[PDB]
């Protein structure tokens, strides 16, 4: 398994709505065509700790990291940069952990 | 008069020829030559300077500063972190100083320096295996297949950088700049040797890379560069 | 090596790395 | 451990690298074999050649960079600025000390380059020369503010993209210039000694900016376990072997 | 020539010749004798096609013109053609004599007039300012020979500015000119035909010789938009209502996945 | 010069200088002094027209092209013309500088551009890639002179491969290329006319000089079928239903009866 | 009487000719004046430089010939084959001993030539490159199988005509190459010592076949008064002064 | 200038003539010349090798 | 013998059988 386009940097606005987009990635299916386990890809760890980055599933094998709004991004206070790690894992099971560095811009 | 002959190649204007020409404006005294610091006599001296490889050229990061580094983490199993194919026509090398000098020349012969730097905090440590697969060998996809080539193993602490000298291993005497299968240069691959262990569980490090030329590097057959286009007229 | 025009500008093509790659003190 | 003393000032450091001497040459005085103007140049030598520290800029997350033109940044800094405003010509070497220190819990990098003749690109579009006011911002510098299609184009604004060095040439090839990297893991400071680089012996210090110090956050500032999300960067520039000739009225308004 | 490869056996050192530091701004001294066990190799290779005199002295096309009514006019600059402009913008200051070869497909009798700066050029053929006493002029027939003349270094400085971070006028002015436009003008070449027979295309091939390059710069990674301007935001469509969008026109290609190439 | 004939009288020897053995792979040392009674003959004859520099250095035609719309393109190879290809395939490795003379019947102003390997050639006349800063280009008028330039040994080896028993790719590959096609490319010559007047036929006469021939081979006894391919089964008719027959096209003639010629 | 010993092996003969030394040069090691790659090459010198005997081929009536590419034939022969599969480059001289003995009642001849760069022709027709699998048959070689219009053309088959040496050049002019004839009246063996012939110092031993040993039954095998209609031909090839550089993973599948 | 004359056979391209020609690609350093075994300097040395006569060329 | 172009490649034409015909030991 591979995570397409993840070693990467996303960008969220400061006061972003719950449901906004912060990076669009994909997964190449390891030449055996064994699909992804439907709970996965997840976010195991974040760098300081973080909720509200939930990985969503777009139409197909393409996914997306989406702020769910359980935690507000407040740039005038901290923290402003997160390093979530995204954990795809397929049906037979060959995992791939890849980092999405998420920055927070300043809305002013 | 004195018998002369005009053989073929006499009344021809070759651009790259070396001829003398009549000085228009005779008696012209040029302005004096002062000592300006930094005089460069050979463009290989530009090619020998460390310049950052855009190792994260993927379709989101190009056009951004974040295409110059990849992000590493604490993993259990060894993963191939980064592959640089040793081509001077690949966009990894051809946009650097070394590659944009060597893209003017149809052939090149010498050794490459590739220097990896990990930007992380002062407590993150790690060991990485940086392997150079010689030409003719497949891309390894296993660390046991990568450690059989020209490799180095670098620890992280008190200095962030380490240089792998990609040596000159080739059948011919010169390697083609536009990479083909006959004179391919091989691959450089970065692996986890033991891990990357940060002071937190989800901590990260940012590995950059620079490339330059060794002193024994030579070029020949100066040609156009594929790193320049002109589609409109500059007015 | 003859100068056929008796001028220095009228001639043909004429003929250390460490100022770069190590500009240290 | 390092110490740099130019008169009435002193720079001290603890975790510092080798000082970069730009193109292997120290700042010198203009020799009589390389001079054009006839009058005797002035030599302040102790009140102009001294460490002037500019305003601190804040390295936050999402900061794309800063640049200071030289000798434009020292135009209101002391008797160097007064001698620049009162003379027709001038030449000066520089000793640029950049300071940013955070912790052993922070991450980040800063490529600190000194570009001779940084002819900045226009912010985009039509054939418009960039403004005098926008390439001469003083000691405040110019926060690079990042590329966007929605950037203001009113009145010859300079380019805002740090990747193309705001003149079209790629970052990462910026290491052909006299540079140092402030990696917060290993060092905290960066000293660059630049001679007078120009193809002319002296020129007008207000019209022409010879050097341009450029600081780019190559890797962003991770705070780590520590609640400090932004660390100041201070730039301390000292003229060295500065001379001026052709004294005249002050060129102000 | 390049240095030979020295033999190196197995080494167990405590000063590593491969752990350096990128932060000091100095490139590595690392040779292949540090990393592997090398053999002696006699290296007879040269970089004699890579010095500035051989890198730049090739006779590039600097400008094209087309005779409209037996008349063309070209101001001498390396700025209309991107391939020679990139090679010149490798460096900051360049001091070079230039030889100028004119490749015209006109058949007949042509005249070039190198008009030095500061005077009125002839605005047409049959103009009175073609009859000049001191302006250096070249008459030639394009059949049986190409004309060629060396313009020496006319600089007003020790070198030409490839880049200028300054302005020609003080702060209060309004027609200020950024860049290398006021710093140096190499005159202009005025072309006319005294016959009518052949074509109209005049190509000006200029070879820099006795070159001295002074401060290295990054090679340009974007296409040029204008001249004397160093911009790179190309504004492609002026008419349609996608007008204020700006392409980048760089050469960085993308790969589908790192660690798979 | 060749050795003189030595005098030999009648000899009654017990070591025969004429009974040899073909099986040892060595040719005979037998001179006419072994078989008959010879006289002294001063031989001033030379083989100075038979050495490799005089055998191959003659300026053979390597390729023909025809300008279609003011444009021709020829990749440099000795493989289209069989008479120079046979003389080169006398040997295995050849190291030679080559001078290239262009015989065109066009009247006007032509341009040759030697495009080195690894870049895009101009795909037409009036293309932007004719305006090049570093590609070596030759402008000439075909009336009053033929153009000529020496391309030195551009080899990536100590010699050119006339024959290669290898492939450019490893075993698992599918687009593998047998022969000397990947081992060396001598660039290409791009022709264009800046006028329109004369004909379209361009002939490229290439003379190998400073030749060093390295392993002798049998001269070819069959006509060539393709290039870079060393085949010799000519498939003459593709349409008709005798299609899969293959002529041999050799030069061994027959005699009606041995011991009667 | 003759004896050729290269380590861990020994060739002995009784009715043998002068050994052919190909182009007058012995196999040598790569000098430092003729080398291009920087790393130190390996030198096995006793376990690769030894006599490897391939499979015996049967000289019947109607056999047109056999050929073995080198160093392709020794690709699974011992540590020479293992060093070839594990290294990026290699060079090697060879000592080729060909053995065929029948009787004083048999007749026949065998031109045993060593062709440098035997670029084989396609088996016939269209512009098709010959296959990798068909020019690399291993130690089994390739029985030449005679010319016919009905020969298989599927997948780049090599040429099957021994008269045109399967590249278009006439047999009988094959004596310009290092050769010997095994005439059963006079000798039974043929030893040919070949140096490293290439215009490059070292190349990949799997992609490029430098030499090609070719054995052609010039005159057919008459049995005479004896009921033996077919006699085996054995080919014993020894590398000599073999060296390899650029070690890497095994280039197998 | 110096009085010269261009007699017949001056502006002619003979193929078998021996002339000097302007080096395109100046500064080009060729690859080095190694010792390859078997160097042939004269094609008569090819002619002096025993080669089989096809003495039975019948139809 | 003059070299009119100051190059080795620019010149004109330049100038033992026993490796064949007796390649024995
Ligand atoms: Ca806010
Ligand atoms: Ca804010």
């Amino acid at each position: 398994l591979h995570l397409i386009l993840l070693p990467a940097t996303g960008n969220v606005a400061e006061n972003s709505p719950p449901g906004t987009s912060v990076h669009k990635f994909s997964v190449k299916l390891s030449a055996s065509l064994s699909p992804v386990i439907p709970g996965f890809p997840q976010i195991v760890n974040s760098n300081p700790l973080t909720e509200a980055f939930r990985v969503n599933w777009l139409s197909g094998t393409y996914f997306e990291v989406v702020t769910t709004g359980m935690e507000q991004l407040d740039f005038e206070t901290g923290p402003n940069i997160f390093d979530l790690q995204i954990y795809v894992k397929d049906e037979v099971g060959v995992t791939d952990l890849q980092v999405l560095t998420v920055q927070v811009t300043d809305v002013n | 008069g004195l018998p002369t002959r005009l053989p073929s190649g006499s009344q021809q204007f070759m651009t790259t020829e070396d001829e003398q020409s009549p000085n228009i404006l005779p008696g012209f005294h040029p302005s004096k030559k002062i000592h300006i610091p930094g005089m460069i006599t050979n463009v290989m001296h530009m090619a020998r300077v460390d310049s950052f490889i855009p190792i994260n050229n993927i379709q989101g990061e190009v056009g951004k500063v974040s295409m110059y580094y990849i992000t590493v983490t604490k993993k259990t199993v060894t993963e191939r972190i980064l592959v640089l194919p040793l081509e001077m026509s690949n966009t990894l090398f051809a946009t650097t100083l070394l590659g944009e000098v060597l893209n003017y020349y149809a052939n090149w012969s010498g050794s490459i320096t590739i220097t990896f730097m990990c930007v992380c905090d002062a407590f993150s440590t790690g060991k990485f295996l940086v392997a150079y697969t010689p030409p003719g060998g497949k891309l390894p996809e296993d660390r046991k297949q990568a450690m059989l080539g020209v490799h180095i193993i670098w620890d992280l602490g008190l200095q962030s950088s380490c240089t792998i000298v990609v040596p000159w291993i080739s059948s011919g005497f010169y390697r083609r700049t536009k990479a083909d299968s006959f004179t391919h240069g091989g691959y450089v691959s970065l692996w986890y040797q033991t891990a990357f262990v940060p002071p937190v569980s989800g901590g990260t490090g940012s590995i950059l890379a620079t490339c330059s030329a060794c002193p024994d590097m030579s070029v020949r057959m100066l040609r156009d560069s594929p790193m320049m286009e002109q589609k409109n007229e500059l007015q | 090596n003859i100068n056929y025009y008796k001028d220095s500008a009228s001639s043909g093509l004429s003929r250390d790395p460490s100022k770069f790659t190590q500009p240290l003190v | 451990l390092k110490q740099i003393t130019i008169g009435n000032s002193t720079i001290t450091t603890q975790d510092s690298l080798h000082t970069v001497l730009a193109y292997g040459e120290w700042p010198t005085y203009l020799s009589d074999i390389d001079a054009t103007s006839v009058d005797k140049p002035t030599h302040p030598e102790t009140s102009a050649d001294r460490f002037y520290t500019l305003d601190s800029v804040e390295w936050q997350v999402g900061s794309h960079g800063w640049w200071w033109k030289l000798p434009d940044a020292l135009k209101d800094m002391g008797v160097f600025g007064q001698n620049m405003y009162y003379h027709s010509m001038g030449r000066s070497g520089f000793i640029i000390h950049t300071q940013c220190n955070a912790t052993k819990f922070h991450s980040g990098a800063l490529i600190v380059a000194v570009i001779p003749e940084h002819q900045l690109a226009y912010v985009g579009g039509v054939k418009v020369n960039v403004g005098y006011d926008h390439t001469h911002p003083g000691q405040s510098g110019h926060q690079i503010r990042g590329p966007s299609q929605s950037n203001d184009r009113s009145g010859g604004k300079p380019d805002e993209d740090p990747l193309f060095n705001c003149n079209g040439t790629l970052l990462g090839n910026i290491t052909i210039f006299p540079h140092q990297i402030i990696n917060l893991r290993t060092n905290n400071s960066s000293t660059i000694v630049v001679p007078y680089i120009n193809c002319v012996p002296m020129d007008n210090m207000l019209k022409h900016n010879n050097l341009s110090l450029v600081i780019i956050p190559l890797v962003p500032l991770r705070p780590g376990s520590s609640g400090i999300n932004s660390v100041p960067i201070t730039v301390t520039i000292a003229p060295y072997k500065s001379e001026f000739s052709g004294a005249m009225e002050a060129q102000r308004q | 020539v390049v240095p030979d490869t020295k033999p190196s056996g197995p080494q167990h050192t405590t000063k590593p010749s491969i752990l350096g530091a990128m932060e000091i701004g100095a490139s590595s001294n690392a040779t292949p004798e540090s990393t592997i066990e090398t053999r002696y190799v006699y290296n007879t290779n040269t970089n004699a096609e890579a010095d500035v005199e051989m890198f730049l002295g090739r006779s590039a096309l600097w400008g094209k013109v087309t005779l409209t009514r037996q008349y063309a006019k070209w101001e001498i600059n390396f700025q209309e053609q991107a391939h020679i402009r990139k090679k010149f913008e490798f460096f900051t200051y360049l001091r070079f004599d230039m030889e100028v070869t004119i490749v015209t497909n006109n058949k007949g009798l042509m005249q070039i007039m190198f008009v030095p700066p500061g005077i009125d050029h002839p605005e047409t053929h049959d103009d009175r300012k073609w009859d000049s006493a001191s302006n250096p002029s070249v008459f030639f027939q394009p059949k049986s020979g190409f004309p060629r003349f060396t313009i020496p270094f006319t600089g007003l400085a020790s070198a030409y500015y490839m880049f200028y971070d300054g302005y020609d006028k003080p702060k209060g002015s309004d027609n200020n000119e950024y860049g290398i436009a006021p710093t140096n003008d190499m005159g202009l070449l005025c072309f006319r035909t005294l016959d009518n027979s052949g074509g109209n295309d005049v190509k000006i091939y200029v070879k820099p010789k006795h070159i001295t390059a002074w401060v290295p710069r990054p090679p340009r990674a974007t296409q040029y938009t204008h001249k004397y301007s160093t911009n790179y935001h190309y504004k492609p469509n002026s008419s349609g209502p996608d007008e204020h969008v700006l392409k980048d026109r760089h050469f960085i290609k993308t790969r589908p996945l790192i660690s798979s190439a």
